[PDB]
């Protein structure tokens, strides 16, 4: 095939007269391409790299392959690049098989019905807003509010929670780099090696200073990653950070490629670019495999529309939402969990047994506080059913902030919250807080933990030790 | 070997070439010009033909003048001798002192530094203004970023990191304007000629700063590669010589508006609100070519200009992935008379964190995002209830809340040429105590305005002492005043007998050297042999 | 199918020439058959494919520039703004009935230029250069390049000369400078023609008095405004006698685009003139949001890619180099100056309008005149607030300039407290005082349409509120009382200090008597 006109990253070429749709193709000087749209005298062609070296009349050969990846094991640790190619400085990618980025979700009968959850770390994730092993939940927020940390910290407790649990149900982490800084990913390769999740986790990041189709394509390649630890039977945690930046990817070259423009200049396929992206991780069932993959797609807003376009994609093929305001988010609740806008669809349907009798009155204890919100700024009390609330709902904030890096195991924050709720809670006044929060973790013995962890559910075989160990809460700053 | 240009539309112009194409991102030449105008190429039309980028005003291309090829990217004399020199984005001198004493052209189009060679280690920055060293530390090496309306006091920060660290680090720097104004641009030419980054003479080999000055008046393709050409000297000077060096680049938004300004000229749909389709790889491809690598380190400053506080346009919205450390400036604090407006919210750093820095830095700076949150929470009750029923528990958080605002203020070095108060060259610890201070209590003793323009711990209570001797002052109005004359006062009359005689001459000088020559009452036109005439009478 | 078997197509391959021989005999009897249907082959002249509506699209002219005068066989002029690949799109000047498809088009060669010099003062010509006035064609003028760009970073220097405008709700509020390019925003119909007409005939006023070294001459740009307003302005220029140092481009809405499109850059092509021979401009570029609406009908016509609004691409650099252009030089070219006053309409309070945001971020202060603050009673309606300037100090009067730290913080407070009167407080002698002090500060700076007071009897009219003098005044009469201020004191006082220029002790011990010999008729 030989180039007509080539400009901005798109080669219009002619000739090729048996090329595929969507077929990755290669040029003279090294630099590959896929064809996207296919006319009747000239051939549109993207390009995956820098543009300035194609002239016009060079000459293009077609592989015959639509565009693949390399997927298996030995990409544990490396940092790639969404084309397939490795970035880490590390050599090549051995112990890997390529595979195809586009094929279809899996259908009716591959699914079986979520019922075992994710623990996620944050626990104003797992116990209010609540994710299973294999389910879509989207972290919607603003910029600089915490995405990439609800995200990190999810991957950092796998990695607390893979050294004590079986070899088939460890959940494994791609955290797809979509249009970060290519020094973001240096200090997101060295967080998953100093905790250690670097056996875990591959880090595939397509940045911005690549050109568009790897933004684009690096959310397909990523989740062709997570196709490999599906029908292995394994399960697996795929999650795709600013998938907006990947809509400003869909968006650069449909324009350039002159397809019709849609709502706010994007094409209009782009929803399906969106579905078929997100319909491929799943819970596979007892019949074809049993594995399953949950993905944590991530759109950043501008100042809280959850109405935009893109954003309104997402939110309509996904389940949820985890909403993650910025100007709550120097109120001290951490992560600003919108419990009032963030909801997940499965619910209580979906939760370890720990929470669920406790999630069960977390969520209506929490409408009680936020439905009266607006008392806090207001010194002049009601009749202290309100009042109390109030204080039951402020020491509900402090019960679920979470330190920056720091997963905390799953069964910890079942009897932290249980140790609030209840009602053994900070009655002394908040000069002291630093023994406030972490005499619960902390002071009880660890036999506990370790019941909660085996049997799935607060036992009546428990309870009478669980509130002896919350009553002699030592405390010993006071 | 050489081709002719076959199309003019405005700011963009198609050559024609006679086989062997151009490489894209290569520099054209066309002779006979006033000006030596340099075509960068964008695209291929298809039939033989580049389409171009103009460097200058088209005002003057005729159809099928001569075009050579220099075969290779836009070239810019790098060196140590281009400190103290005003750069153009082609390579020129436009402070008019001979030519640049430097070697060694270099391309000022390349691809990105690559992933492996990317610096973790992070340094806090410290700068020298209370609201910047607190909520928002920079990074040594790293991002900074500057958001904020037109008229809300971004450029005159820049200047005041200027003379915070880019004078207290010796090395070299580079000052990279992207389309400001020329007022901002020649006032600070002068500014560092009496400060002494830039000397003339035969001291030029010992200045610290070049300018890269892509201002205004230029045409898009200029604004819209002075970004380039004031990053890759800057890349210069990491590679080659190792030493760090502090790029301050104003008004990246005009980068962006410059490429948007012709992109739909090119050829290409409009994207989102009517700014650029490739606005994507336009940025991207500009920021993580400034980083830091092993080795050297390149300390990016940048400016942004956002229409009208709205940071929902794509165009801004780029750039909050592409900042670690962003100072985001309110109109609604400048409105208060707060200077520097930095929002305590909105403005946020990536150094913020107990991990890097130690608790007792993000503790306070938590602890500032606690009090000024909820004082944006409560300041829209405070108009329905006035701060009298709230049980004296959300009267403590508000009146310190209060006076913290006033104390992220700071008189600048660089404004005190029109603020009279002297500036402030403030370091980090002793003032996070001193903003751990008033919000813990041990400053509720204080009034109001006593924290407005101020700098350590010393100088808020010795705002109050004065303040507070000033109302004991002007207590007195009965006489021994000013206002009588048998102290030291003349009479009204005998002030006049002072003033000196003014000439006026009610014919203004306007017939000195002007050329007052005769005009043609007749058009002159030309005819097909070329030879000038006037018009043949016919329609 | 490619352009190597198009070069192939150059090689001759016919083997067997049966037709040419005989083509050949009957070609030339042909074309002369039919000789009187054959318009000539057109070269280095120019002749109309299509016209309409001020863009002719031309076919030919291997010869022109972008931005080459052109003119029409009926002696219309034109412009060519684009060059295409076989024609050349023609932005007509004028009304374009005349043209016809196969009217000539003959290339003047020049840029468009337009006659400067001092003899135009006085003179009132449109965007072209012809005069409107009725006083024939001028005389003792030249022509000069109204394409040239900006000064640049080594020809100017830092601005010292403060440009009072006569208004006092100006030159305390918002420092102007000679070389500040000042944006007067607004909505429409709310004195933003009233701003500008202030300063000039105080500058006329105060042209008679300075020494041929501070004398701003000004230069009035009419863009789209109708043809009544321009009798009426022309009207006001010539019964003060402002005319004299006035000269006033003046595109009407009755006109062409380009011709409105071309106005503001002849219209600073004169004040260049006074900028180059060291001497002080005033240029005003009023409605300046009608030229860039007249920017937008020649390229919407001209198959010109739209963006905002509608609006093209590059509408910033027009507005960029059309506002750059205006400056301060160096020492070394005369140190001349130009101020700029360009004038954007807000739709009805849009300031993130297309051609608001780009025009408030060249512009160094802004001047918002919201149509709320000019039914209270404020004229004219100028934001406190939402003002600004650059250059601050050494931009105001000297001896204003001390006693203008004590308004704008006043009034910063004030505008706070103004709001907060849902409840009826005025508690601890602070929040009614504030409220009495900026109030009367609202009363204070209030002031006439076409009524230039100089700044040293404002700088005795700012005396007035920041000192006592009136803590005693109502609300409702200070705008009688403020002129018996002016009147009751000795007349000479002003010149003095004018003389001087800074408020020293020396005069400071006269101000503070002669306020209480006055007797205010506020009561
Ligand atoms: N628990 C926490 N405590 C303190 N700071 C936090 C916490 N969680 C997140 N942050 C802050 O969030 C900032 C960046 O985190 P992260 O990248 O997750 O945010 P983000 O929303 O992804 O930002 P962006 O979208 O701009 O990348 C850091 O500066 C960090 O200080
Ligand atoms: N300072 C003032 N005092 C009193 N009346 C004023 C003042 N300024 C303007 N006006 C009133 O406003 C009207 C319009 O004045 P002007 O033309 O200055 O406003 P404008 O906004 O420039 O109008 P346009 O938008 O039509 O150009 C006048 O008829 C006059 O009655
Ligand atoms: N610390 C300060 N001291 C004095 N003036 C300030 C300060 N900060 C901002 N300003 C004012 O803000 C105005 C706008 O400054 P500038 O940076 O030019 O704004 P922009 O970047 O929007 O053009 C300046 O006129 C300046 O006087
Ligand atoms: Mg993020
Ligand atoms: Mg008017």
């Amino acid at each position: 095939g030989r180039v007509l006109s080539v400009g901005d990253g798109i080669a219009r070429v002619y000739g090729l007269k048996s090329v595929q749709a969507g077929e990755l193709v290669c040029f003279d000087s090294g630099v590959k391409g896929m064809a996207l749209n296919l006319q009747a005298d000239h051939v549109g062609v993207v390009v995956f790299g820098n543009d300035s070296v194609i002239h016009q009349g060079d000459l293009v050969y077609r592989t015959g392959q639509i565009v693949n990846v390399p997927i298996g094991p030995g990409t544990l640790g490396r940092v790639t690049d969404g084309l397939g190619q490795p970035i880490d400085g590390k050599g090549p990618l051995t112990n890997v098989r390529s595979s195809l980025v586009e094929v279809k979700a899996p259908g009716i009968i591959a699914r079986q019905s979520v019922r075992e959850p994710l623990f996620t770390g944050v626990k104003a994730v797992d116990a209010l807003v609540p994710i299973g092993r294999g389910q879509r939940e989207l972290i919607i927020g603003d910029r600089q509010t915490g995405k990439t940390a609800v995200a990190i910290d999810a991957i950092i407790h796998q990695k607390n929670c893979n050294e004590q649990v079986p070899k088939a149900q460890r959940v494994y982490c791609v955290y797809v780099a979509v249009g970060q800084k290519r020094s973001t990913v240096a200090q997101l390769v060295k967080l998953f090696t100093q905790t250690g999740a670097m056996r875990y986790t591959i880090m595939v990041s397509a940045t911005a200073s690549d050109a568009a189709p790897l933004q684009f394509l690096a959310p397909y390649s990523g989740c062709a990653m997570a196709e490999y630890f599906r029908d292995t039977g394994k399960h697996g945690l795929i999650i795709y950070d600013d998938l907006s930046k990947q809509s400003v990817a869909y968006r650069q070259m449909s324009l350039l490629l002159r397809r019709p423009p849609g709502r706010e200049a994007f094409p209009g396929d782009v929803f399906y670019l969106h579905s078929r992206l997100l319909e491929r991780a799943a819970k596979l069932s007892k019949e074809l495999g049993g594995g399953s993959l949950t993905a944590f797609p991530v759109i950043e807003t501008q100042a809280g529309d959850v109405s935009a376009y893109i954003a309104t994609n997402v939110i309509s093929i996904t389940d949820g939402q985890i909403f993650l305001e910025t100007e709550l988010f120097y109120k001290g609740i951490r992560p600003a969990l919108n419990v009032g806008l963030s909801v997940s669809r499965v619910g209580s349907a979906a939760q370890f047994p720990g929470m669920k009798q406790v999630a069960g009155t977390l969520k209506l204890e929490l409408a009680q506080y936020r439905e009266v919100a607006a008392f806090a700024q207001f010194g002049s009390d009601l009749d202290a059913a309100t009042q109390y609330v109030l204080e039951r709902g402020a020491r509900l904030t402090e019960m679920l902030k979470q330190k920056q890096f720091a997963p905390i195991p799953i069964e910890r924050q079942t009897v932290a919250v249980y140790a609030a709720t209840k009602g053994f809670l900070d009655k002394v006044r908040v000069q002291d807080i630093v023994a406030a929060e972490e005499a619960v973790i902390s002071q009880v013995n660890p036999a506990v933990f370790k019941i909660l962890k085996a049997n799935g559910k607060i036992t009546p075989a428990l309870d009478a030790h669980l509130k002896a160990e919350l009553r002699k809460v030592k405390l010993p700053g006071a | 070997d050489a081709g002719y240009v076959s199309q003019v539309i405005g700011p963009v112009v198609d050559v024609r070439f006679d086989g062997e194409l151009p490489s894209i991102l290569s520099s054209l030449e066309v002779e006979g010009h006033s000006v030596r105008l340099v075509l960068e190429v964008a695209q291929h039309m298809g039939d033989n033909t580049v389409r171009c980028i103009a460097m200058d005003s088209t005002d003057g291309l005729v159809r099928g003048q001569k075009v050579v090829d220099t075969g290779s990217p836009i070239k810019v004399p790098v060196g140590r001798g281009t400190l103290g020199r005003i750069m153009n984005v082609i390579g020129e001198p436009v402070d008019e002192q001979g030519p640049i004493d430097a070697a060694d052209i270099w391309s000022i189009h390349r691809e990105a530094p690559e992933f492996t060679e990317q610096s973790t280690e992070q340094e806090i920055l410290v700068t020298g203004i209370k609201v910047v060293d607190l909520l928002a530390p920079y990074q040594r090496g790293g991002k900074i970023g500057l958001f904020g309306g037109a008229g809300v006091g971004k450029t005159v920060l820049i200047m005041e990191l200027i003379n915070n660290v880019a004078k207290a680090h010796g090395g070299f720097s580079v000052f990279a304007g992207v389309g400001e104004r020329t007022r901002e641009g020649n006032d600070l030419y002068r500014e560092m000629i009496e400060s002494g980054v830039i000397k003339l003479g035969a001291e030029r080999g010992n200045s610290k700063c070049t300018l890269v000055y892509g201002q205004m008046n230029e045409p898009p393709g200029a604004r819209a590669r002075v970004a380039l050409t004031g990053l890759t000297v800057a890349e210069y000077f990491r590679d080659i010589e190792g030493q760090d060096v502090l790029l301050f680049v104003d008004n990246i938004f005009r980068f962006t508006q410059a490429n948007s300004e012709v992109s739909a000229l090119l050829g290409r749909i409009p994207s989102a609100v009517g700014y650029q389709p490739t606005l994507a790889t336009d940025l991207g491809g500009l920021q993580e070519r400034i980083t830091t690598t092993t080795k050297g380190s390149i300390t990016s400053v940048q400016a942004v200009y956002v229409p009208a506080d709205d940071l929902t346009d794509p165009a801004p919205a780029t750039t909050f992935a592409h900042l670690d450390a962003t100072t985001v400036l309110s109109r609604s604090i400048a409105e208060l008379g707060i200077y520097p407006a930095v929002d305590p919210l909105d403005s946020t750093s990536r150094m913020l964190n107990p991990n890097v820095i130690g608790a007792e830095h993000y503790n306070v700076a938590r602890g500032v995002q606690k009090v000024l949150q909820d004082y944006k929470n409560l300041q829209d009750i405070i108009a329905i209830l006035g701060m009298d029923e709230l049980s004296e528990e959300d009267k403590l958080t508000v009146a310190r809340a209060r006076k913290i605002q006033r104390f992220l203020s700071q008189p600048f070095q660089v404004a005190e040429v029109f603020t009279g108060t002297p500036g402030k060259y403030v370091d980090l610890a002793d003032t996070i105590s001193g903003f751990q201070g008033v919000l813990t209590g041990k400053y509720d003793d204080l009034p109001e305005m006593a924290f407005y323009m101020v700098g350590d711990i010393k100088e808020v209570k010795e705002k109050a002492d004065k303040m507070a001797k000033d109302i004991a002052s002007r207590k007195e109005a009965d006489n021994k005043k000013v206002s009588e004359e048998l102290k030291d006062i003349p009479s009204l009359d005998k002030l006049v007998s002072e003033i000196k005689e003014v000439v006026i001459e009610e014919d203004d000088g306007l017939e000195e050297d002007f050329k007052a020559e005769a005009l043609s009452s007749e058009t002159v036109v030309l005819n097909e042999e070329g030879k000038s005439v006037p018009l043949p009478k016919k329609n």
